[PDB]
DNA sequence: GGGGGGGGGGGGGGGGGGGGGTTTTTGGGGGGGGGG
DNA sequence: CCCCCCCCCCACCCCCCCCCCCCCCCCCCCCCC
């Protein structure tokens, strides 16, 4: 069985992805931000990309947006789908770390600006899977370690 | 010819409790409660006839939240319901139960028999829940015994610490390994049922389905002790303490040192010899399982701010229990004002220091002033009964000092000339940048104070010398002495046109019963929420004048500063938007007195 | 043309085996207080 | 005001579990009525 929200949420995420159009204090010319921010994971071999959760508040009513902070756990590896696709079309080099077989690249969707901070003391177990933004101060941490993910 | 639900072990019938309590959560008024309580004369039927139950339910709904509390003597008030009570107090999951969805039901039902438009979805979507409060006697945690097992009990007591919220499972997301076909399951009695098979028929695979854990739900659990407060010990023995359990928006209803009631079911759950053992103790945990806790105007502000003896009036209702000492009150009041902050740093508090003869009313006016202020503290200038001046690393954790916590409030500090000499440093920092450095175990912060001070001190001995100046009499230095906007002197010196009516003054409040003294709080409050005075132009040139004439007269900016202050706290008193040159001319006199000491 | 009997597969139960289950002293550094 | 002291804090049986084996039950196919 297919998750049809998951598989739609992948559509609607990739075409954002590869056709959100904006640009300012410049020519009306849309930049593109985040094919262009591909193009610079390609000149400088990145496995990251930034993406102003704003931007998709915008999009599509903010239907995404409200789909992917409800439920954000469910949704990641459909939106990683997504962004394999668009990087294959605009970046196809960087499907890889980039013969001996350079292995798959992983992305990291690092999402950023979102509407509200929540602090330490307002986390609600309802909010278990939905993004969230946090605050605090880094009173101890961990050593860098490798975890194992595939 | 049909089945019965019935509340187990009692045969009371469920539809019979649901409908006893909709006939009272639906046309009960408020009018019964007087005829059960006390004082039945004050029945008044244009504030009584009120569908009290309708009207909470109303003003909820508009609010759209989830929670009635349910003070549940007006269960015995009302004719079909007198018998829930009992039922409540004695099955009380099972009616809560029954209560909950009622009170969802009379939601859903008010927005299609009212008829009013609402969305039915959200209703729908939402779960409801009673409070109920004022169970009966507040019985002693060391009374309760093995009969109150699952009985709604009301307790009393000490909040000592809590935990952070601890997730608790209530659906468990379950995922096939061969298909990913996905099941939600109702966690039932704390135990996953979890299917031995996958649901669809087209697939059926044993042993295929895992437990998704971050798409389960979870509701929020979180557990607090509760310590019997000496009120109740016997005296030659440790307090007891019990654990209780508290769920969803009933979560940080109270936080480390709070006293606190609280209504619940008494509760009791085995504990397991080992964890990888089914074996049981033969004693149980015992928890309450709480279901309600509970702690423990502009018109007149505006109409008292037209008064031209303003200043004179609320000074000496600061203590009007005390003998003449009035530039002192002035001083105070002033000091509970405050001036203004600026961002660019600059700020309003101002900082005052009586000493003079040990023997005398500084004490009580200090106190005064601690029962005045919102978030003030009172302590004194060495040494720790539990709390202490200065921030402190201890076990590995910061504690912030009494200066810390006073952040907002003025701090009360006696002994003052008796300061330990690290603290004497310390104060110099909170003096003009009003905050203290941390640097250790990784922390580095200028933790912020923002505290007035209203100082207490002393001479060295018995008395104090007048024809000494302050330095050679107090025990602290001069440049610390020197930061205090205000320094007074209170003296013991006999003179019976004084003493003769201090002591009537005195000995007549074991006699008798203009002086706002309970509204002195709300117009400091309404005056430091609203009024923000600003430099009037004029004022410029008064401040100027007024400093080179004491410059005139070993001055310092620090005095030109205070006098500022002093008039942003003179413009906050009268509810004055900018600083007036009388505003300047009684922070410049009153410093030009203070000045002289 | 339907029902019974025989034969084969698949599942469940029972049994057997196996593994797991805090104060007191000594030394050091740092902070605070007292005496010349 | 400086130095020294002294004070504080810190370091073999029983249950759960897992594997293996045997029997029974249920379905399908073939024959008989
Ligand atoms: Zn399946």
């Amino acid at each position: 069985v297919d998750d049809v929200t998951g598989e739609k949420v992948r559509e609607a995420f990739e075409q954002f992805l590869e056709d959100f159009s904006v640009q300012s204090t410049d020519t009306g010319e849309v930049e593109k931000v985040y094919r262009a921010q591909i193009e610079f994971m390609k000149i400088y071999d990145l496995n990251t990309i930034y993406i102003d959760y704003q931007h998709l508040s915008m999009r599509e009513n903010g239907a995404l947006a409200m789909a992917i902070s409800e439920q954000y756990y469910r949704f990641l590896p459909f939106l990683q789908k997504g962004l394999r696709r668009v990087v294959r079309k605009y970046a196809p080099e960087l499907l890889n770390t980039s013969s001996p077989e350079q292995t798959e690249r992983v992305f990291q969707i690092s999402f950023f600006n979102l509407p509200t901070v929540h602090r330490i003391r307002d986390i609600r177990s309802e909010k278990i899977g939905s993004l969230l933004s946090i605050s605090g101060t880094v009173t101890r941490t961990s050593e860098v370690r490798p975890e194992l993910y595939k | 010819s049909e089945p019965l639900r019935i509340i187990w072990g009692t045969n009371v019938s469920i539809q019979e409790c649901t409908t006893n309590f909709r006939n009272f959560l639906m046309s009960f008024k408020y009018k019964f409660r007087k005829i059960l309580d006390e004082r039945e004369e004050f029945i008044n039927n244009t504030t009584d006839e009120e569908l009290y139950y309708i009207k909470q339910l109303n003003e909820m709904r508009e609010l759209g939240t989830s929670n009635l509390n349910l003070d549940a003597r007006n269960l015995l008030a009302y004719k079909q319901t007198e018998d829930l009570y009992h039922q409540l107090l004695n099955y009380p999951q099972e009616v809560i139960s029954i209560m909950d969805q009622t009170i969802k039901d009379c939601m859903v039902s008010l927005i299609v028999d009212n008829n009013l438009d609402y969305d039915l979805d959200e209703i729908e979507t939402k779960f409801y829940k009673v409070r109920p409060y004022n169970v009966g006697s507040c019985k002693g945690m060391r009374e309760l015994n093995p009969n109150d097992i699952d009985k709604l009990i009301n307790l009393k007591g000490l909040v000592l610490r809590s935990t952070p919220v601890i997730p608790d499972m209530k659906v468990a997301f379950f995922k096939c390994n061969v298909c990913d076909h996905t099941m939600a399951v109702e966690i039932d009695r704390g135990v996953i049922q979890e299917p031995a098979r996958c649901e669809r028929i087209d697939c059926n695979e044993p042993n295929s389905m895992s437990l998704i854990h971050n798409r389960c739900s979870f509701a929020d659990k979180q557990v607090i002790k509760l310590q019997e407060t000496p009120d109740f010990v016997p005296d030659g023995q440790t307090p007891h303490s019990i654990s209780l359990c508290v769920y969803d928006e009933l979560v940080d209803s109270c936080r480390a040192g709070d006293r606190i009631e609280v209504t619940g079911t008494f509760r009791s759950i085995p504990i397991r010899a080992n964890s990888r053992q089914r074996v049981l103790k033969s004693l149980y945990k015992t928890y309450v399982d709480v279901v309600h806790v509970k702690k423990v105007d502009l018109a007149k502000i505006r109409e008292v701010a037209a008064r031209e003896d303003l200043y004179s009036l609320l000074a000496r209702s600061i203590a009007p229990s005390i003998y003449e000492l009035e530039d002192v009150k002035k001083g105070i009041l002033l000091q509970l004002f405050g001036g203004t902050n600026k961002t660019f740093r600059y700020r309003g508090d101002i900082n005052i220091l009586l000493c003079g003869d040990p023997s005398t009313s500084k004490s009580q006016i200090l106190q005064y002033v601690h029962k005045i202020t919102p978030r003030g503290v009172y302590t004194s200038g060495k040494g720790s009964s539990a709390v202490g001046l200065t921030a402190y690393i201890t076990r590995l954790v910061l504690e912030s000092g009494a200066l810390v916590l006073s952040d907002g409030g003025v701090c009360c500090i006696d002994e003052f000339d008796k300061m330990s000499d690290s603290t004497r440093s310390v104060l110099h920092e909170v003096m003009e940048q009003q905050t203290i450095s941390i640097a250790k175990a990784g922390i580095i912060t200028t933790l912020n104070a923002r505290s007035s001070i209203l100082a207490s001190a002393n001479p060295i001995g018995s008395r104090y010398n007048p024809n000494l100046p302050v330095t050679e009499n107090i025990d602290l230095p001069p440049p610390l002495l020197s930061r205090f906007d205000l320094v007074y002197l209170v003296l013991d010196k006999v003179d019976e046109k004084n003493d003769r009516e201090l002591a009537k003054h005195l000995t007549n409040l074991y006699l008798e019963d203009v002086l706002p003294v309970e509204f002195l709080t709300m117009y400091i409050s309404y005056a430091k929420e609203h009024i923000h005075p600003i430099i009037t132009e004029a004022a410029k040139t008064e401040l100027v004048r007024a400093y080179v004439g004491m410059r005139k007269m070993t001055a310092t900016t620090r005095q030109l500063e205070s006098m500022i202050r002093l008039a942003e706290a003179h413009a906050k008193m009268k509810l004055k938007n900018v600083v007036e040159l009388e505003d300047v001319q009684e922070a410049v006199r009153l410093i030009r007195s203070a000045i002289k000491d």
